[PDB]
């Protein structure tokens, strides 16, 4: 029943310090590895290191290892990563997990428990630029005559000019789940992520069911909730 | 010490037996392989580990085999649900580069939809046109921007969805962002959508004031 959570700042700047904070919420760090997984805006799972849960061994990725260092504090049930020098490159997801054979506990010979990665959980985004947060400006996607299409229409909202990402977008305050389709963000050549969110709805609810997108850009402490009106 | 994955993309339809390959550098035992399922937007997850020994409450239509260095990950029949990028790894846990499932199915033709500027947006001097492709297969589309029968460049972008995990089908959003200077020295925008599902392109368009 472990179960774990990353979390960390939302920007960094150039030739700064980034960190991470993944804190396990099912079980304490006793006897296993913990580990540290990154993926590029395009890439894979690129491997960053682990480190035993009590400290005294671990390994990184030898690209990184320089400007690598991980630990864990038992009694506080969380790890931190460390990396110095951050880039753009380092502009990733970081994710975190839980690293392996059952662990077993070892001896400083022989660490000999690593196998496998269980649980993982969604860890956290951490764009790195020398830029400075900017808000969503949200508009409707009016369901006109041109988004009647017999007995079904259409609808969103546009999510324009925010930095940096991500924003969080939900229907009617969570209550509508069927035909969303929350687009990704594209990037701009201003530097600014802008991405629209659309829902598909019988066209005989217009009149009685109201419709309201709910936009969250907690990096600029943004929450705007937009009606949708002919 | 590394890790080959291959083929890099594959695309099958819903049902068939889909085989995935994970190749050393060396020999290695079976012990310190695994193989991981990241669908996009989730966390990733353990399907099996030791290579053969499949994971808590992960299905039983995968299925891991090998030795020495080629493993081998298998799904006896493909559900839509495994629209996904399979990953492997040796023991201190560094590598796979993974294999992007697509679950191949029938031809889908879009629904097309255009959106107006906003009259919030208009008072802020930007207009922005988005044409919507929802629900489609194969991936491949192409939208082309009219403004009064001519042709757009460089201002529209587009974005299409990660695959749907239950019908399989993709769907696209390409957005036209003038000013409004732009926007009002032409009468009427329009938005054409070419796909397989299409007999000919389909055009929906609207004349500025509606």
């Amino acid at each position: 029943q472990v179960q774990l959570q990353e979390s960390g700042p939302g920007l960094v700047k150039p030739s700064e310090t980034l960190s991470v904070t993944c804190r396990v919420s099912g079980g304490s760090l006793d006897l296993y590895y913990w580990s540290w997984i990154r993926q590029p805006p395009g890439k894979g799972l690129q491997w960053i290191g682990f480190v035993y849960f009590d400290g005294s061994y671990g390994d990184y990725d030898p690209s990184l290892r320089s400007r690598v260092t991980i630990s864990a504090d038992m009694s506080k049930n969380q790890i931190s990563l460390r990396l110095k020098s951050v880039t753009p490159a380092d502009t990733a997801v970081y994710y975190c997990a839980r690293l392996g054979p059952g662990g077993i506990f070892d001896r400083w010979t022989g660490h000999y428990g690593d196998k496998w990665l269980d649980p993982w959980g969604q860890g956290t985004l951490v764009t790195v630029s020398s830029a400075s947060t900017k808000g969503p400006s949200v508009f409707p996607l009016a369901p006109s005559s041109k988004s009647t299409s017999g007995g079904t229409a259409a609808l969103g909202c546009l999510v324009k000019d925010y930095f940096p990402e991500p924003v969080t977008v939900s229907w009617n305050s969570g209550a509508l789940t069927s035909g969303v389709h929350t687009f990704p963000a594209v990037l701009q050549s201003s530097g600014l992520y802008s991405l629209s969110s659309v829902v598909t709805v019988p066209s005989s609810s217009l009149g009685t069911q109201t419709y309201i997108c709910n936009v969250n850009h907690k990096p600029s402490n943004t929450k705007v909730d937009k009606k949708v009106e002919p | 010490i590394d890790l080959t994955q291959s083929p890099r993309t594959l695309s099958l339809s819903a049902g068939e037996r889909a085989t995935l390959l994970c190749r050393a550098s060396q020999s290695v035992s079976n012990v310190a392989l695994a193989w991981y399922q990241h669908k996009p937007g989730q966390a990733p997850r353990l399907l099996l580990h030791e290579a053969s020994t499949r994971a808590t409450g992960i299905p039983d239509r995968f299925i891991g085999s090998g030795s020495g260095r080629d493993f081998t990950l298998t799904i006896t029949s493909l559900e839509p649900e495994d629209f996904a990028v399979y990953y492997c790894q040796l023991s201190g846990r560094r590598l796979g580069q993974g294999t992007k499932v697509e679950i191949k199915r029938t031809v889908a033709a879009p629904s097309v939809f255009i959106f107006p500027p906003s009259d919030e947006q208009l008072k802020s001097g930007t207009a922005s046109v988005v044409c919507l492709l929802n629900n489609f297969y194969p991936r491949e589309a192409k939208v082309q921007w009219k403004v009064d029968n001519a042709l757009q460049s460089g201002n529209s972008q587009e974005s299409v969805t990660e695959q749907d995990s239950k019908d399989s089908t993709y769907s696209l959003s390409s957005t036209l962002t003038l000013s409004k200077a732009d926007y009002e020295k032409h009468k009427v925008y329009a938005c054409e959508v070419t796909h397989q599902g299409l007999s000919s392109p389909v055009t929906k368009s609207f004349n500025r004031g509606e």
